[PDB]
């Protein structure tokens, strides 16, 4: 009976644009102030004008002269915003524009008039189903304000229009935008943020998740008192010392001395690096007694080290103990130059220093590893831990000084970035993982970590590696000489930095766990011949990378995993992810002639434009700037793991969508209550739209919110006995069966 | 014990009810929680609910207790009137009759998803009581 | 033109049928199957070269009708130039399904054919095609009874056109007599796309079999191989042959026999007609194109495995024919000139010598320059010769001359200069102090000469007021320019060349991108330029039109608007149709690597992917294709122009050397002068004063002023410094 919860908690605020770079520019010894271009305010003057231009179009008469395609959009959203409107004069206003638009429907084409009247009597937003498929490529409502509208738009309305051309859905308001984009990744959905223009493909994945995220308030992470960033914690002074024994000495790795023990664990000493002061020592030790402490109540299953103390020795005794080693040379160049070198001292079981992508352990094992390490690595987050430093990825390593992200990889560099469209090459993608800190036990290297709020702020992190995120975004075409300023959709970003770091963090996660699930195969399948079972380990491998991302689905949302994994298979392809990394994480294309690399990248990219480089492979390596260390994709071109990028997008895109879309759905409901218990009197059809609201905001997949929904509808049904029913007595009623198949399913067992 | 859909569903209601995400709820939506789950209580029981175990002071409930909570409610609460509601709901017509073939084509499409092929034949005319046995 | 590539409607399409059927073995009519189960004289190979030869159709019959030509005439009274592009989507998509209902090779016909349009309605059922693809029913019924083809009218409507053809076309491979077999084929489309367009389609398709890895018979007009069996006539597709008599052999087609069927006794020693004996006619001579042309074969007998491999894949058979179709393309464009002995940039030439120490001459003294001109030691230099070096002049070797001090001597060059440039392409600009604005804003204080090649970079790729001056004196287009910018525009191309070729240090990519905003007359008239040049280059089977192609490439070549200049190109089209709003974009090919792009490393957003392009003086730019992609923000249209990089000595212009020279030499005269009238020891000056006096009348020559020699500095200084052409000339006289 020990309470499970966690030390943090979540909420809003105004803005995270607090004690941050000031908005300028110093081009060429000139200060070009930045400014912002509010989304919402530009997205709704947008709708209005699509509403006079579709005003227009009925005056025009010429309904006959557009596709029945193009009608039936137009008349399904007219309905939707119409449902969405409160105000009475506005929802009138819609209802006759749209009227004429269903009278000629239902005269000169009565097959769409049957589809179109099947949606309406299913949902209070038609136009989100009749849009999850290929049809939203199609923008009608820019099409619409583009041909009826002759005024130039404003610089404002421009700028939004450039950068949300794909879809019609990034117009759309804020409940509707959310629920599409969570029913997106539905069952029945064949929706897929690509299309075919004439020249080339276009990927737009990412531009949903800018979308929705500009949509949003401001996060904030508060920290209890008992938390491990809120205590004032007392001091290390520790009596304990150990007994150094050149003949116990297991090995040396890294700066860590490692020992046998008689209960077969093993002691590490890890002694003080060049740089580092005592303090990370201290705070490693800190955060490790920390975790042990609290394990229980987090639910950690990892194999948490346990410390013993951590004090100052001398160097020649470090010296003399380590004579016998095979790598006593590189220890000593490691550790410190001090007479007397700090240590922290504790003890862990053999497989905390074996790191996750050792060769030596079969598939089941890894599996169980790699499940362990992502439970623990999402918990912590959760529990307002970051770990920024898992492993060492680095884009380029050129102007590494100069450029302002310092050369760190950034896994959602699109929404991070201005002009930046998509993820760039992985130098020495081998080594960047050769010591993750993730191992065969669980998290290793505890202290290397920051509070969660770090994030939200401007610390000496963001600060240091987000810089351009945190200043604003700059481009000559954003100048306005009238004005003197540049507007920029980017620099409104300052004030909701902390949601795009969050996803980035949780996405660079995925990353790692990426990058040695594929050191692993890599390095397994080396020595082999048999091709199918060195296929069958990177298929095996790639289905660990879906169960990862999909727990990391349920913890921060609490979908059940298998659901999260249904969703996420909607919008990536195991078979692709799993036949790129298995071309792209070993040497093997590094010995073919352009026809034959050009033949099998066909089969590699099924229906997709194969990756293009003119880098020179290396013989025995690949694609290696270097020469020595192979690196995932050409110099200044993109990465060549499509899928992964797909899978990462998604997976964060799901986790804020369904957050999204629960706020969404409980301030319907408290409107729905309000009403139903009298603070707001109104007729019984507006009760019933409201309660038939609700049913459209719940999350897809989900049964439990339709329960409560339809148990709501039940007592509106009491509250107004004299009114009829005709238009939701379908959808409730599929609702209640639903119900009963649900129970009928459930008593049987 | 309790089942796995049945934990897997408390879970995510538990989940989607924390409005903050610190890993518990409060009184005031403990009600909409069940409610939400089925099992809607009276003014009385609910009131009962949120003294006894939130006169801790703290006025929060974590998960396990949640799950024991529920157990305890669901303990004797179901009876064999309520599993026959459910069948009732496909009662088109007062003689009893559905016949297998919707039975086959709601239990496939319409709820959880080869198992029918097995349910039917324990399983044209399918008496409720019959089959409740 | 138009490559239907691209439509994921026919993507999907083909990937159903494969997975369902085509796909799989043949199950007999059940019946043993006659040829077994192979599926491969009618497998998924056979239906997409089947679809290639349709889109080729399509493609050549528009160039027919650009050209000037009138085509056949289906029943309906529309020519094959008329098939709106869904149309040819809808066509190609039943073309999918024409071949999917076959259980057997035997000839029956009736059945398969139902089971093939059995299997269209469910596939178009089955996804909701009638309101989404098709419009209605009656379309879609339309298309069944294509399929279906239940009476041979194979000329009522341009589908039934095309899809019979495409067929016929793809099986004249199995036909036993190959000459007449393609004689016949032949015909057929010359009545419908043209003579030079049926020998494109025909050779395009004959490419298409060989990247199939099919087998291809040989042909023998003349039959040279055959020592003296020769073949008899034997028209198939009906069977029919010609009886000859004793020693009577007709003269011409004219007076040859009725018709015999293909079952016939030879009587009163009689014998048929023979091959090579019908293509002897002068009739056929001046009907027939092939009438000598020997296509030889595939060196193979049975099917490549490639042909295998494409059977389970079929992208891998895209991917072969869509680099056939292209290939072709190209290989067509560059049949008309002359080939390229290599890649790489030319070597200094006599003329490029003397300018490049004439520029670094000026940039070691800034004094020499005046209000109106330059004066090196007696040389007065004016504007017109500083404009005819940039126009006779390739800057890129002559940036590569220039040692490394005058990168630095840039900065006396700025120091002495506080003049005024304007703003070219508008007038209501303020003029700009380019020697203020290099010593305060675009020079870093520190830096070595590695950091002042990155200034001038810097101030190439930004500074509107610079490069729109730069670029506009460069291409000789600009509108009142004075003579220091001329200068400056001289001096700064060759020297940015240099930075360029020296910072830049990453992998050449292959396809670049221009913006330009142009008034839309010159759109219209380079899209009429881009057509005539288009519709012209021919990759035909039997006669060469390489003469033809030159000319019109020749007359009509557009590609100096991106020479003289160091042109910025982006290879990110998205960076261009976003945010730079272009409405005329070049997309330049460059697979030979004949460019030499140089990344442009100027620290700004967007611009990693940004290079800049010297066009060398024998490479010209041959429209390919031309796009209509949308519109940009204003509403214009927005035209995408797809350019070939072709290097040719054909391209190379003729200039009369000297110009840099004569006055290099008149300068090498006024130094001598000046040393030997200042020299002004009788008995023992003779000796060197011989020499001396002997140097001067070279009067353009170099190589006696050595001999002389042998002033240390002016001799420092003087060290540095066929069938096809007849036959294409022929063809155009004649
Ligand atoms: N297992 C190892 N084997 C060899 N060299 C290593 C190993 N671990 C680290 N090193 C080297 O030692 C340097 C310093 O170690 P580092 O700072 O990475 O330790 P750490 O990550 O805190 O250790 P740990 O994860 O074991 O607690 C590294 O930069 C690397 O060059
Ligand atoms: N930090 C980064 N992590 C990952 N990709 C990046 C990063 N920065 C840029 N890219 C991409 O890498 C490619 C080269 O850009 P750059 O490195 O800025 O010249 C482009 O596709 C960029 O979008
Ligand atoms: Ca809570
Ligand atoms: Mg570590
Ligand atoms: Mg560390
Ligand atoms: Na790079």
């Amino acid at each position: 009976h020990v309470k499970q919860y966690y030390f943090a908690r979540r909420g809003e605020t105004s803005t995270h644009d607090t004690s941050l770079p000031p908005p300028v520019k110093v081009l060429s010894g000139r200060s070009i102030p930045l400014k912002e271009i509010p989304f919402e305010a530009t997205r709704n003057e947008l709708v209005q004008i699509y509403l006079t231009s579709i005003d227009k179009l009925i005056k025009s008469n010429k309904l006959n002269s557009i596709p029945s395609q193009q009608i039936a959009s137009h008349y399904l959203f007219l309905r939707s915003l119409a449902n969405s409107e409160t105000d009475g004069i506005k929802k009138n206003q819609i209802l006759s524009l749209a009227k004429p638009l269903g009278t000629y429907l239902a005269s000169k084409e009565p097959h769409v008039w049957k589809m179109i009247n099947e949606l309406i009597e299913k949902s209070e937003y038609p136009i989100i189903h009749y849009l999850k498929n290929n049809r939203a490529h199609s923008n009608f409502m820019l099409a619409l304000i583009h041909e009826y509208h002759k005024e130039p738009l404003t610089k404002n309305q421009s700028a939004f229009v450039q950068k949300f051309r794909d879809s019609s859905v990034f117009l759309f308001p804020n409940p509707i935008y959310t629920a599409w984009l969570a029913h997106s990744y539905d069952e029945d959905s064949s929706f897929n943020p690509m299309f075919r223009e004439r020249l080339s493909t276009n990927f737009y994945h990412s531009t949903l998740t800018d979308n929705l995220l500009l949509r949003t308030e401001p996060k904030e992470v508060t920290l209890s008192s008992e938390h491990h960033y809120k205590k004032e914690k007392g001091p290390i002074d520790s009596s304990f010392r150990y007994q150094m024994s050149s003949d116990r000495l297991l090995r040396i790795q890294g700066r860590t001395l490692l020992f046998s023990t008689p209960q077969n664990d093993v002691v590490a000493v890890k002694v003080q690096k060049k740089g580092e002061p005592k303090s990370t020592l201290e705070e490693e030790f800190e955060m490790a007694d920390y975790l042990l402490k609290h394990q229980r109540r987090l639910d950690v299953h990892s194999k948490l080290p346990q410390p013993l103390g951590q004090y100052s020795v001398k160097k020649s005794e470090i010296l003399e103990i380590s004579r016998g080693s095979l790598d006593f040379e590189r220890f000593k160049t490691l550790i410190d130059d001090s007479k007397d070198l700090e240590v922290y001292v504790y003890k862990a079981p053999q497989s905390y220093f074996t790191y996750l992508h050792d060769k030596n352990q079969d598939l089941e094992d890894l599996t169980a590893s790699v499940k362990t390490n992502v439970h623990d690595l999402f918990v912590l987050l959760r529990e307002g831990i970051v770990f920024p430093q898992l492993a060492d990825i680095f884009h380029t390593h050129f102007g590494e000084d100069e450029r302002e992200d310092k050369g760190r990889y950034q896994a959602l560099v699109q929404l991070l970035n201005v002009l930046q469209f998509q993820l760039g090459r992985i130098d020495k993608w081998q080594k960047a993982v050769e010591y993750v800190n993730l191992r065969s036990s669980g998290l290793a290297d505890l202290g290397d970590s920051l509070p969660i709020t770090s994030l939200f702020t401007s610390s000496d992190f963001t600060k240091h590696y987000f810089s351009e995120l945190l200043t604003g975004g700059y481009h000559p075409t954003f100048f306005d000489k009238s004005s003197g300023t540049a507007n920029s959709l980017f620099t409104g970003k300052r004030r909701l930095f902390g949601n795009y770091l969050y996803l980035n963090t949780i996405a660079e996660y995925l990353l790692v766990i990426q990058l040695t699930l594929g050191s692993y195969g890599d390095k397994v399948t080396r020595d082999m011949m048999d091709k199918p079972k060195k296929e069958a380990v990177w298929r095996e491998l790639a289905n660990v990378m879906f169960t990862s991302c999909a727990e990391a689905i349920h913890i921060m949302t609490g979908i059940p995993q298998s659901r999260a994994l249904t969703l996420l298979k909607q919008r990536a392809n195991i078979e692709k992810h799993f036949r790129q990394t298995q071309f792209w994480m070993t040497p093997d294309y590094s010995k073919l002639d352009e026809d034959t690399l050009q033949m099998e990248q066909y089969s590699i990219y099924s229906g997709e434009p194969e990756y293009e480089f003119t880098d020179k492979l290396v013989s025995g390596v690949g694609l290696s700037v270097d020469g020595v260390h192979q690196d995932l994709g050409g110099y200044n071109r993109e990465s060549p793991l499509r899928e992964l990028e797909k899978l990462l997008y998604a997976t964060v895109t799901l986790i804020e969508g369904t957050m999204q879309l629960d706020k969404e759905f409980f301030k319907q409901l408290e409107q729905v209550e309000k009403i139903l218990s009298g603070e707001i009197k109104t007729d019984a059809n507006s009760c019933f739209e409201a309660v038939a609201q609700l049913l459209d905001l719940a999350r897809p997949g989900c049964h439990f919110q339709k329960r409560l929904v339809l148990s709501y509808y039940e007592e509106a049904k009491l509250k107004y006995p004299s009114a009829p029913t005709d238009a939701y007595d379908s959808r409730f009623q599929v609702v209640a069966r639903t119900n009963a198949a649900i129970t009928i399913q459930r008593f049987w067992r | 014990q309790l089942t796995e859909e049945q934990i897997a569903e408390f879970k995510e209601a538990f989940s989607l009810f924390d409005k903050d995400g610190d890993g518990t709820i409060t009184t005031k939506e403990l009600g909409t929680v069940m409610r939400s789950l089925g099992q809607n209580p009276t003014e009385a029981e609910l009131q009962d609910m949120i003294n006894e175990v939130d006169a801790d002071g703290n006025g929060t409930i974590d998960f396990p207790e949640f799950l024991t909570m529920m157990a305890r409610k669901m303990k004797d609460t179901d009876s064999e009137e309520e599993i026959r509601e459910a069948f009732r709901v496909f009662d088109k017509d007062g003689n009893g009759y559905i016949s297998a073939a919707e039975l086959r084509h709601v239990m496939t499409n319409l709820g959880e998803k080869e198992e029918v092929d097995e349910m039917i034949r324990e399983a044209g005319q399918v008496n409720y009581e019959e089959f409740v046995q | 033109s138009k490559l239907l590539e691209n439509d994921d409607d026919v993507l999907d399409t083909i990937k159903y049928v494969h997975k369902e059927y085509l796909g799989k073995p043949y199950p007999g009519p059940r019946l043993p199957p006659n040829e077994g189960p192979d599926r491969g004289p009618h497998g998924l190979a056979h239906t997409v070269r089947t679809m290639a030869c349709a889109e080729v159709m399509i493609e050549e019959a528009r160039k027919a009708q650009l050209r000037g030509e009138t085509l056949g005439k289906a029943k309906n009274g529309q020519t094959l130039a008329d098939v709106t592009p869904e149309e040819l989507k809808k066509i190609l998509i039943a073309q999918a399904f024409f071949v999917v209902g076959r259980d057997d090779e035997r000839s029956f016909y009736a059945e398969y054919h139902e089971k093939s349009e059995q299997a269209f309605r469910k596939y178009v059922e089955d996804n909701k095609l009638i309101g989404k693809i098709f419009k209605d029913q009656k379309e879609v019924d339309f298309y069944a009874a294509i399929i279906l083809d239940k009476n041979h009218e194979w000329d009522a409507t341009p589908a039934h056109i095309l899809i019979n053809q495409g067929h016929m076309v793809d099986l004249m491979r199995t036909k036993a007599p190959a000459e007449v077999a393609l004689e016949r084929t032949y015909n057929t489309l010359k009545g419908t796309v043209g003579s030079k367009g049926a020998e494109v389609v025909l050779k395009a398709h004959r490419d298409f079999f060989f990247a199939t890895g099919a087998v291809v018979p040989l042909v023998n007009p003349e039959a040279i191989d055959d020592p003296s069996r020769g073949g008899p006539y034997e028209n198939p597709y009906s069977g029919e042959k010609f009886v000859i008599v004793d020693d009577k052999v007709p003269a011409s087609k004219k007076d040859l026999p009725k018709a015999v069927n293909r079952d016939y006794k030879l009587k009163d020693n009689e014998r048929f007609l023979t091959i090579k004996e019908y293509y002897a006619f002068p009739d056929v001579q001046q009907t027939y194109p092939g009438y000598k042309t020997r296509l030889e074969a595939s060196s193979y007998y049975f099917p490549t495995p490639f042909a295998g491999e494409c059977e389970q894949n079929p992208a891998k058979c895209l991917g072969a024919i869509q680099k056939a179709r292209s290939k072709l393309q190209t290989d067509a464009i560059k049949n008309g000139f002359q080939s390229s002995s290599e890649k790489e940039r030319r070597q200094p030439n006599m003329d490029e010598i003397a300018a490049a120490r004439i520029i670094q001459q000026i940039m070691a003294n800034p004094d020499c320059i005046h209000d109106d001109h330059v004066l090196i030691n007696g040389q007065k230099l004016e504007e017109k010769f500083f404009r005819d070096l940039l126009a006779k002049c390739d800057m890129a070797v002559v940036g590569s001359l220039l040692n490394d001090t005058d990168i630095k001597n840039i900065d006396t060059l700025m120091r002495h200069e506080k003049n005024t440039e304007f703003h070219s392409t508008d007038p209501k600009a303020v003029p700009v102090k380019i020697g203020d604005a290099w010593e305060n804003r675009i020079r870093t204080k520190g830096g070595d000469v590695t950091q002042m090649k990155h200034d001038l970079i810097f101030l190439m790729q930004n500074d509107a007021w610079y490069f729109s001056r730069v670029n506009a004196i460069a291409q000789n287009r600009d509108k009142g320019s004075n003579f220091k910018e001329v200068l400056f525009t001289t001096l700064m191309t060759p020297l940015t060349n240099k930075s360029l070729i020296d910072t830049s240090h990453v992998p050449a990519p292959k396809k670049l991108y221009r913006g330009l905003n142009l008034p839309q007359e010159f759109t219209n008239k380079l899209i009429n330029q881009s057509n005539a040049i288009i519709a012209n280059t021919e990759n035909t089977l039997f006669t060469d039109l390489s003469a033809e192609a030159f000319k019109q490439i020749k007359l009509n070549d557009f590609s100096q608007m991106s020479g003289k200049t160091c042109a910025s190109t982006t290879k990110n089209m998205k960076l261009l149709t976003d945010i730079w709003g272009s409405n005329v974009i070049f997309e330049m090919l460059d697979p030979d690597g004949l460019l030499h792009p140089k990344q442009v490393g100027t620290h700004m957003a967007g611009s990693e992917d940004e290079f800049s392009v010297y066009l060398p003086e024998d490479v010209a730019l041959v429209p390919t294709k031309v796009t209509l992609e949308g519109k940009t923000d204003t509403g214009e249209d927005r035209y995408i122009f797809t350019l070939v990089a072709v290097k040719s000595p054909d391209f190379i212009p003729r200039h009369e050397s000297g110009y840099a020279v004569e006055p290099f030499m008149k300068m090498q005269k006024e130094k001598v002068t000046q040393a030997l009238d200042a020299i002004e020891p009788a008995l023992t000056e003779c000796g060197e004063a011989l020499d001396k006096q002997n140097v001067t009348e070279a009067l353009q020559a170099l190589n006696k002023l050595p001999a002389e020699k042998e002033k240390q500095e002016l001799t420092g200084n003087l060290e540095p410094l066929a069938e096809k052409i007849k036959v294409r000339y022929e063809t155009l006289l004649t």
